[PDB]
């Protein structure tokens, strides 16, 4: 190249590219809010729930844990229509709340009012919490509690995760126990991740769900290259 | 600030200005050095003020000022690289002339061509200013003594005398009340030794500090040769 | 009492110059509370600290997590400070977010003074409220009491004219479409609006996208030195926190390309 | 201002004082690089680099931090490792072809200028990027000794005594004292001991270094760059420690 | 610690800070916008299965081409934009026409395989060390099974990122998924052409939402004797009640 | 959006290339065009804007087109872009006509079109068309009637009876309740009579804003004029 | 944050001095598998282990041949690692068509990086993101290097590059003295690479579809072993 | 291919105004005043030679011959102006010089020199030149002419205009010192009075720079012996002759 181009000069970048709600932006009035109606699951009966995305699928084989579909939240926004489903599912004795993101279609907002519902739920009887997600502001994979951080500054955790932490650690039913486990490129939705990440959060999560670690090894391998999410372009551009 | 695209390229802002031409301008102080240029009856010479403040430097290797033909001088105001590029393309523009026309270039036509040259790089997108100041001095076949500027903005004119750097004020006043007084365009004097030592006087007091050999670069062009001074040679004018 | 809210505007200005206010003078500042991050991107992270080695502003123990929105108190100047580390879902909840939680926490503490910071980036002055751009900074005022006819109105666009701006500063009017418009206009339009509250401060500054600690660190300065706020002391030590040494990824990892620079 | 923000994100751009961002920054990225000195004797030049030791893996003879451009000439870089290299095979061949153009080995001060040339046209446009290596280099010809230093912005000058890189500070204020104390001159022996001694105060945190000392001399190597032997350089290595 | 945009996944040139390419993974994101296709490679010949996807019943059913052959020994299956396709199929026929006309032999499968992962390569530096010819990364996988004399039959995916793989059985498109996941069970060594048919039809209609038929559906299959036949609607509707009458 | 339609070389992160959808977006806004092939002939139906009080209408040019003796083309979208594309595919056709003796089949000017309007989307100094043409016609020695459309990325299908521009979606679904592939319209009369009721479900004032074109075998082209399309409006009014 | 504001291209420095554009590419390397070289004073060997995208799919080819003195193997990105090994044939070939000469491996080394220097430096392209180690031998015997696509070259006697390398190569480093001088035995010098990319295996076993060796010698040309040709070294 | 093209430099406002045109003119605005007077026998061009009082007036010259019978002055960017003086020079020779053995007559000179202007506004490589042109000229079957030539590219004729800082005022005085009856002399002593009000500084024969078009110069020639050869229209007027006249 002789040049680069006179008129290709960066934007700032303090703006994120996030979907607007309302096609009118000079307007003055209050914004429409979603509301989020929880279905009515028998809640004590669980013991522990995990709460993660859609690109951990992979690590919850369906065939191994006999996975159960039981309901779903529901998500309205109305604005002067938007509707959104939220399945659950649950194996044994712990529930499974999977949301799918998506930054080009999906405002934050959404996320931000189903973790509250969901966190308000679950705060009535007080079971086990499993996080489960990814950062790309983190070098390392992480592991959390309620009384323990190992993030180090500037590292930071956003997203339906973040939503998900923010409400059981400063939402009004703060205190619950939690775990939470993060691994380390992508927009919302369309992340990846590496083989020896995607490999040590098997391990992790064999070891917090109770499973022998062969058979739960072989199923979530297999599972992750079959044209999963996270697993894009790992094999045909790297040898 | 240029407030947009001419932050990088050379397009006119909304009041009708190219700022990086005169970032260019404000680039050609950076060395904190001063010349003058003073025209006698048969020679022109220029002085440039030498800063070595570093020890561990040669100060034979320190020169702002460049012979470009066997008649023509230069002397540049701005940093030393772009003042090395522009030297090599006015050696190259002279002997071009030269092979083309059948006859040695005046210092007029060359300072009119890199102004040219600069108006290319104001005009262009791509292409920079160089943030220097040329003086080209000579003795003309045709105009005898003579001395000609171009800037970065791509304008060129020619002066009886002159003074280039962040103290070109004073020295530039200085010279104007020495002409009034005596009220001729060029110095009265038969030997180049004698301008020479006059430029010195008057540069040491318009700064109004002292000069020792070594502060000091001295180039005088006669109808022959353009040629650099040395330290001894410098020594012996101050003496006087 | 004075409340001081950044907005997110180009280079993160504002909210670096927060970084700069609470690390500097850690010791007369300290954790207060977490307001609602609804209508921001949710932010959990851990607790920030200076560098030069004091004690963390979040004073309490079993405290380990920091989050999106959080202020910050001052008891010896009695100062509020706002930080920010996301920015809003969406514009159209801006009017939502100074109505719903702003105005309510104005409310709650009775604070007599708001000093809003903001940011502009040249190449988007669509509307030419710069009118001298040699001038970096500007400054508008705007009181209750002295401004009784404008407050009680029936309410010619593009631009606006309610804030009063000192004349060495860089614009005079500010545009419809800047946020700080759509803030003022909440403010002022609001049916339960504090009555302590008294003065509302408005400090621009003009520049570019980079790396803007000494942008921001200048900025500070001229904020002080213009007494914008009356008990704001001035700043010598200027410390930054831990976080800014992963500015530029790990810190250390320079060393990691031994195949690359030596 | 040090970050010259809205100015610094393109090659070839003036800031609103005049100044190329992009070329300081390189020059930051050289600061960061390893320390090396030159130092000019009476009839002659001496290069003085320090080394991080490496795995044993690596091969003793083939690695080597001194560069040498022509049978005369040697030179030593600080900064970008593939930058240095570049620079180092375009003077080879600058060497190469005046050698073979006019018969002589090129005097040291066209190649300097052959190479700041080189290093200034990388300025000048938007599609490219300013070195971000400084390079010492130094010689012998028939009018002496010259040695150079070349920063990249394409400024190069005639030094008494270089230094460049990450313990530049001492090791300059060391040639300073030593300019000073010897106004007559200085012997190409008395330089290698001098420039071992430089290296050892300036590496003094991860105590374990390696030196590695060039010379070309017309007394001692005929005018030819040489690597110091086995026995001068421990003889320098012992009076650096003592 | 403050969030801000990131635009590393933008330029096709630019590294992601772990060193990722992210317009080639949304290239495959485009390929995965596309209809499913679907091949199985046994000792008797090799099987490719495509599913007719139309928006309108107007459209020709009979005009969808996401089987193509390249030589008589090869055919291809794509996946994905269909002009990209367009031009990769015709720089495969001009490969193998040439090749023949140069050496008088047929091209091995891999050898045409390479070439078109070659000028997929195109986007950036060549193979060869040609200059860039592409703007931008292509947005079609292909499915290439072909027949030589020195490796038997063989079935080869293709990938906008010039690597290509061999498959015993692989699946491409929008059903990708579930249909590998069933292949990878359903597959073994000792299949024959009848049975690999069938498997075919049976994974296409799994991941079909639409109702199977010899209208959405078609076959295709590569043998030695034959060559390469892509099955008339009247076979495939055959087989489709073969398969309903077993299941 | 979110910053990925800049440029016709970036891909979306779900794989969409939006560049392409905005040509689209701009061919939605142009009159509405229909193709429907019968047994034995193909018929392209226009919606043409009300003519002004003062618009000559001698010379104005209409929205069918002849490539050939044999190939008509349509169009929906920018005006102007169509003619440089018309141009081009007529070049094309006497081009094949003089390389290979033989007239170019409706299939092989179609992919020629395609080709034309991909390859103007490779470069980010220049514009795609923001047409979509419906090109009808008949192979030469064959008596099949063949009808495509193409579109602004370069991709062309084939089609018993397709719509494009401004409310094109009423008259696909109009056409997609009262048309049978098994049983296409057996006379020509059929197939000028359904394209006919096929505008009218979205063509305002009526007769004099449609046009209708004729493709038989043998290089048989007829514009039909006012007074027969007149007559079929009448008819199908009446016999609502 | 502010690394985001200076990693746009690789004509683009930061205002701390850092090229991060260059980085990224050198990370590119950890995200292929392990290759390890070694060699003795007659002979140089590679060791790769391959991966398959899954049990329908082969292996990846690791091990490519440049000459009949000469071979490579590679980490990182497929594109870069196909042209560099495309380049090096050519060489190879233009030396022995126009000199009758067998090339050198320093000068291949050298080669190489001047050609991945450029695209470090100019706007348009990008660096390449592909680690290689290079076995030949030549009139100065057996020789090992490391190619690091920032455009550096380093002679060794052993290394081992790609994700989990650093186990192999600290049993190399450890073990010198041993593979050192196995001079005239070709098999030891095998086991000892096979031993070493084992010390880099995480829950995973050699088997004879993922490993691939190769090696060169004074009167061995460059050979590659794959499937039951390794065998007997699992 | 990034590199084969670059994005017009000069694009349309929202209100459907060039950006840089308008830019153009303001720098023209700023520069110093130059005027043209046309007379019945002749036209003036007039120009202050605004400046170092260590200049040398005479080394640097606003008004430009560009044919024997044809002159021009500006006001802007004096090198844009250099640039368009030479190419207007050569392209009168290449393509009129060249062909019809006759110089070109000053119409078709002054549309050379606005397709030359407006090329410049059609570009991602340049930007408009700043310069606005006075040229003045004679020929055979159109007599005596006064055009003006903006950055645009845009020109038109005038009986008599001025452009630069001062033009609003001095047109007015134009306007008011007009008539159609006016002589050589007449104009030029106009002129005078027109620049005197401009000048701000010293307003003497080193500060005014004045050219006519009137009758042949034989004087000029350089050589006698052929009847039909006219000498040159164009004519500077010297320090001196200006002094004398101011002094009148």
């Amino acid at each position: 190249m002789l040049f680069k181009q006179w008129n290709d000069l960066p934007e700032p970048k303090h703006l994120l590219d996030l979907p607007e709600i309302s096609k009118n932006l000079q307007s003055l009035e209050v914004c429409p809010v979603p509301k989020v109606e929880f279905p009515q699951l028998d809640v004590p009966q669980y013991s522990t729930a995990v709460i993660t995305t859609k690109i951990m699928n992979p690590l919850f084989p369906k065939n191994l844990l006999q996975l159960t579909s039981i309901g779903e939240i529901k998500t309205t926004l109305t604005v002067k229509v938007y509707g959104f489903s939220f399945p659950i599912y649950s194996f044994g004795k712990t529930l499974l709340f999977s949301m799918e993101e998506n930054f080009i279609s999906i405002s934050p907002i959404f996320g931000n009012m189903i973790s509250r519902s969901i966190i308000s739920q679950l705060a009535q009887f007080s079971p086990d919490i499993i996080v489960i997600g990814t950062s790309d502001k983190i070098a390392s994979m992480k592991v959390m509690t309620e009384n323990e951080c190992t993030l180090q500054p500037p590292e930071f955790i956003t997203g339906f995760i973040g939503s998900v932490l923010t409400q059981l650690i400063v939402g009004p039913s703060k205190g619950l126990k939690f775990k939470c486990l993060v691994a380390p490129e992508g927009p919302n939705g369309f992340e990846k991740l590496s083989l020896s990440d995607m490999g040590s959060l098997v391990d992790l999560c064999g070891q917090w769900l109770g499973f022998e670690p062969s058979r739960y090894s072989e199923e979530c391998y297999r599972l992750w290259r079959c044209d999963s999410a996270a697993i894009g372009a790992q094999s045909g551009l790297y040898i | 600030s240029a407030a947009g695209y001419d932050r990088h390229i050379t397009i006119f802002s909304p009041e009708g200005r190219l700022y990086q031409v005169e970032y260019a301008f404000k680039a050609t102080n950076q060395t904190n050095i001063n010349s003058l240029a003073v025209r006698g009856k048969d020679c022109t010479v220029v002085i440039s003020q030498k800063k070595v403040p570093d020890k561990l430097l040669d100060p034979t290797t320190v020169s702002y000022i460049f012979c470009i033909s066997r008649t023509i001088g230069m002397v540049v105001n701005g940093p030393i690289p772009d003042a090395r590029n522009a030297a090599l393309r006015a050696k190259a523009e002279a002997a071009e002339f030269r092979y083309k026309y059948g006859y040695d270039m005046p210092c007029d036509v060359l300072a009119k061509r890199m102004a040219n040259l600069s108006q290319i790089y104001t005009q262009r997108a791509y292409m920079r200013p160089l943030g220097v100041i040329l003086t080209f001095v000579s003795v003309d076949e045709e105009l005898g003594p003579s001395i000609y500027k171009t800037d970065p903005a791509g304008y060129y004119v020619g002066y009886k005398a002159t003074a280039t750097g962040p103290k070109q004020q004073e020295i530039t006043t200085n010279l104007e009340n020495h002409f009034k007084k005596s009220k001729i365009d060029h110095i009265n004097e038969e030997s180049w030794e004698k301008v020479v030592e006059f430029a010195i006087t008057h540069m040491i007091d318009a700064l109004g500090t002292e000069f020792s050999k070594n502060d000091l670069e001295v180039g005088v062009a006669t109808k022959d040769k353009f040629f650099t001074l040395s330290a001894e040679n410098i020594e012996e004018r101050l003496v006087a | 009492s004075c409340l001081v809210l950044p907005l997110v505007s180009v280079g993160n200005i504002p909210q670096l110059s927060i970084d700069w206010l609470l690390n500097s003078q850690a010791n007369e500042w300290e954790y207060l509370e977490a307001l609602d991050s609804k209508y921001l991107v949710e932010f959990v992270g851990p607790l920030d600290r200076p560098e030069d080695g004091s004690d963390s502003l979040y004073k309490d123990a079993d405290m380990k997590y920091s989050s999106a929105l959080e202020v910050f108190y001052n008891k010896k100047r009695g100062l509020f400070a706002i930080q920010q580390r996301t920015p809003l879902v969406s514009v159209n909840y801006l009017n939502n977010f100074i109505v719903e939680i702003i105005l309510p926490f104005l409310s709650k503490y009775n604070i007599s003074e708001i000093c809003i910071w903001d940011s502009l980036y040249a190449m988007e002055d669509e509307n030419g409220v710069i009118v001298r751009p040699q001038e970096v900074y500007s400054l508008g005022e705007f009181y209750f009491d002295d401004e009784a006819e404008l407050l009680s109105n029936l309410h010619e666009s593009m631009v606006n004219n309610w804030l009063h701006f000192t004349p060495t500063s860089f614009q005079d009017k500010i545009s419809v479409d800047q946020p700080i418009f759509k803030i003022l206009f909440q403010i002022l339009n609001a049916s339960q609006r504090p009555k302590a509250l008294r003065s509302i401060k408005y400090c621009s500054c003009l520049a570019n996208e980079g790396d803007n600690s000494l942008d921001s660190q200048q900025f500070l300065q001229w904020i002080i030195s213009q007494k914008v706020i009356k008990n704001a002391p001035p700043i010598v030590k200027f410390v930054r926190p831990i976080s800014w040494q992963g500015a530029y990824g790990m810190a250390d990892a320079r060393d990691k390309f031994v195949d690359l620079y030596n | 201002t040090s970050i010259g923000t809205g100015y610094d994100l393109s090659n070839s751009v003036f800031s609103p004082d005049g100044r190329n961002f992009q070329v300081e920054y390189a020059v930051k990225a050289v600061e960061n690089g390893t320390t090396s000195i030159g130092i000019k004797c009476n009839d002659g030049v001496v290069f003085a680099v320090e080394k991080l030791i490496t795995s044993k893996l690596l091969v003793p003879q083939k690695n080597v931090k001194i560069q040498v451009v022509d049978r005369h000439i040697g030179c030593v870089y600080s900064g970008l490792i593939p930058d240095g290299r570049h620079l180092v095979n375009r003077g080879r061949e600058e060497a190469a072809s005046f050698k073979k153009l006019y018969k002589t080995p090129i005097p040291i001060p066209a190649f300097a200028d052959r190479l700041g040339q080189y290093v200034q046209a990388h300025t000048l446009y938007n599609s490219v990027r300013p070195f971000g290596v400084s390079t010492i280099f130094g010689g012998v010809d028939k009018n002496g000794a010259h040695l150079y230093m070349l920063e990249p912005s394409g400024s190069y000058w005639g030094y008494k005594g270089a230094a460049t890189g990450k313990g530049r500070q001492s090791a300059k204020a060391e040639l300073e004292k030593l300019v000073d104390h010897h106004p007559e001159g200085l012997s190409a022996r008395e330089a290698v001991k001098q420039a071992a001694k430089i290296i050892y105060l300036a590496h003094e945190k991860e105590k374990d270094f390696e030196l590695e000392i060039s010379w070309c001399s017309l007394s001692e190597t005929n005018g030819l760059h040489k690597f110091v032997k086995g026995d001068l350089l421990q003889e320098a290595i012992d009076f650096a420690q003592k | 610690m403050f969030l801000t945009r990131s635009e590393y996944d933008r330029g096709v040139s630019t590294f992601s800070p772990e060193g990722r390419l992210f317009q080639v993974e949304y290239s495959l994101e485009a390929i995965k916008l596309g209809s499913t296709a679907i091949g199985i490679a046994t000792k008797e010949g090799v099987v490719l299965g495509v599913e007719k996807r139309a928006t309108s019943p107007l459209l020709e059913s009979d005009s969808i081409e996401k089987i193509v052959e390249i030589d008589r020994h090869i055919g291809c299956a794509m996946s994905g934009l269909t002009a990209d396709a367009r031009s990769m199929i015709e720089h495969a026929r001009t490969a193998a026409v040439t090749h023949n006309l140069y050496y008088d032999e047929d091209i091995n499968v891999e050898s045409l395989t390479q070439s078109v992962c070659d000028l997929a390569l195109r986007f950036g530096e060549g193979a060869s060390g040609e200059e860039r010819l592409m703007s931008r990364p292509f947005g079609v996988a292909l499915l290439i099974a072909g027949h030589d004399a020195d490796d038997g039959y063989q079935l080869f995916h293709a990938e906008p990122s010039g690597t290509f793989y061999r498959y015993n059985a692989k699946a491409i498109g929008s059903g990708s998924e579930g249909a590998q996941a069933e292949l990878l069970n359903e597959w073994h060594s000792s299949l024959t052409l009848k049975e690999a048919e069938l498997l075919v039809l049976k994974i296409l209609k799994q991941v079909m939402e639409e109702k199977l038929d010899e209208n959405n559906a078609q076959l295709s299959c590569i043998t030695k004797q034959d060559g390469f036949k892509i099955y008339d609607n009247e076979k495939t509707a055959e087989l489709i009640k073969e398969l309903k009458e077993k299941e | 959006m979110s910053g990925y339609d800049r440029a016709l070389s970036i891909f979306s992160p779900d794989g969409h290339i939006f560049q392409v959808e905005y040509a689209l977006e701009a061919v939605k806004r142009g009159t509405c065009a229909v193709g429907v092939k019968g047994k034995n002939c193909v018929v392209l139906g226009c919606e043409r804007r009300s003519t002004l009080k003062l618009q000559d209408t001698r010379i104005t040019p209409s929205k069918v087109s002849k490539i050939d003796s044999h190939v008509v083309l349509s169009f929906s979208g920018l005006n102007a872009d169509s003619r440089i594309l018309i141009e081009k595919a007529r070049v094309e056709a006497q081009s094949h006509r003089l390389t290979l003796e033989d007239p170019v089949t409706v299939e092989y000017l179609t992919r020629y079109v395609a080709g034309v309007q991909q390859r103007y989307t490779q470069s980010g100094g220049v514009r795609p068309f923001g047409v979509s043409t419906l090109i009808a016609g008949f192979d030469p020695r064959d008596d099949e009637p063949k009808l495509y459309q193409t579109e602004p990325s370069g991709i062309y299908s084939s089609w018993s009876a397709q719509t494009i521009g401004r409310n094109s979606k009423t008259v696909r679904e109009f056409l997609e309740k009262n048309y049978d592939r098994k049983e296409p319209p057996a006379t020509v009369e059929e197939c000028v009579k359904l394209t006919v009721r096929s505008l009218l479900e979205v063509v305002q004032t009526g007769a004099k804003n449609i046009e209708i074109t004729v493709v038989k075998p043998d290089s048989d082209i007829v514009a039909l004029s006012s007074e027969e399309i007149n007559q079929y409006v009448t008819q199908i009014e009446q016999e609502k | 944050m502010f690394r985001n504001n200076y990693d746009g291209d690789t004509v683009t420095f930061s205002p701390t001095g850092r090229l991060f554009q260059v980085e990224y590419a050198l990370e590119a390397i950890k995200q292929g598998s392990v290759t390890v070289g070694l060699r003795s004073n007659t002979h140089a060997v590679l060791v790769a282990l391959k991966r398959n995208a899954d049990e329908l799919s082969s292996y990846q080819k690791k091990i490519i041949k440049c000459d009949e003195h000469m071979g490579l193997s590679l980490a990182g990105l497929a594109p870069d690692a196909r042209v560099l090994s495309n380049y090096l044939r050519q060489q190879c070939n233009y030396s022995s068509l126009v000199f009758n000469r067998k090339l050198a491996v320093e000068r291949a080394g050298h080669l190489l990086c001047d050609k991945a220097q450029k695209n470090t430096q100019s706007y348009g392209g990008r660096p390449y993101g592909v680690g290689l180690l290079i076995i030949g031998y030549d009139k100065s015997g057996a020789h090992l290097l490391e190619f690091q696509p920032s455009g550096n070259v380093t002679e060794l006697y052993g290394t081992a590059i790609g994700a989990r390398s650093q186990g192999a190569k600290t049993y190399l480093e450890r073990t010198l003295d041993t593979f050192i001088k196995i001079d005239g035995n070709p098999d030891e010098l095998i086991k000892a690479g096979v031993e070493a990319i084992s010390q880099s295996l995480r829950d995973e076993s050699l088997t004879v579809d993922n490993l691939s060796i190769a090696i060169v010698g004074k009167d061995t040309p460059f050979t590659i072993y794959d499937g039951e040709a390794v065998a007997k070294y699992i | 291919m990034t590199d084969r093209y670059s994005f017009s430099l000069t694009t349309f406002s929202p209100s459907g105004k060039l950006g840089q045109i308008d830019y153009a003119l303001t720098a023209v605005k700023q520069g110093v005043t130059s005027l043209g007077i046309k007379a019945t026998n002749g036209v003036v061009i007039a120009t202050e030679k605004k400046s170092s009082p260590l200049a040398m007036s005479e080394t640097l010259s606003k008004v430009s011959l560009l044919t024997p019978d044809i002159g021009a002055v500006y006001s802007g960017m004096g090198p844009d102006y250099r640039v368009l003086v030479d190419k207007s020079r050569k392209v009168a020779h290449t393509s009129y010089k060249r062909i019809y053995g006759e110089y070109p007559p000053t119409k078709l000179l002054v549309s050379e020199v606005a397709k030359i202007m407006q090329e410049a506004t059609q570009s991602g490589g340049v930007r408009p030149f700043g310069v606005s042109l006075l040229i003045a000229g004679h020929d055979e079957f159109n007599g005596f002419s006064l055009y003006q030539v903006d950055p645009s590219g845009s020109y038109f004729p005038w009986k008599a205009t001025a452009i630069g800082k001062g033009s609003v005022a001095a047109k007015t005085f134009l306007e008011k010192r007009w008539n159609d009856e006016l002589e050589l002399e007449d104009a030029i002593h106009i002129a005078l009075l027109t620049l005197k009000e401009s000048v701000e500084g010293e307003f003497n024969g080193d500060t005014i720079e004045l050219a006519i078009i009137g009758d042949e110069n034989p004087d000029l020639l350089g050589y006698t012996g052929i009847p039909t050869d006219k000498g040159p229209r164009f004519r500077k007027l010297t320090s001196q002759e200006i002094n004398d006249r101011l002094e009148a």
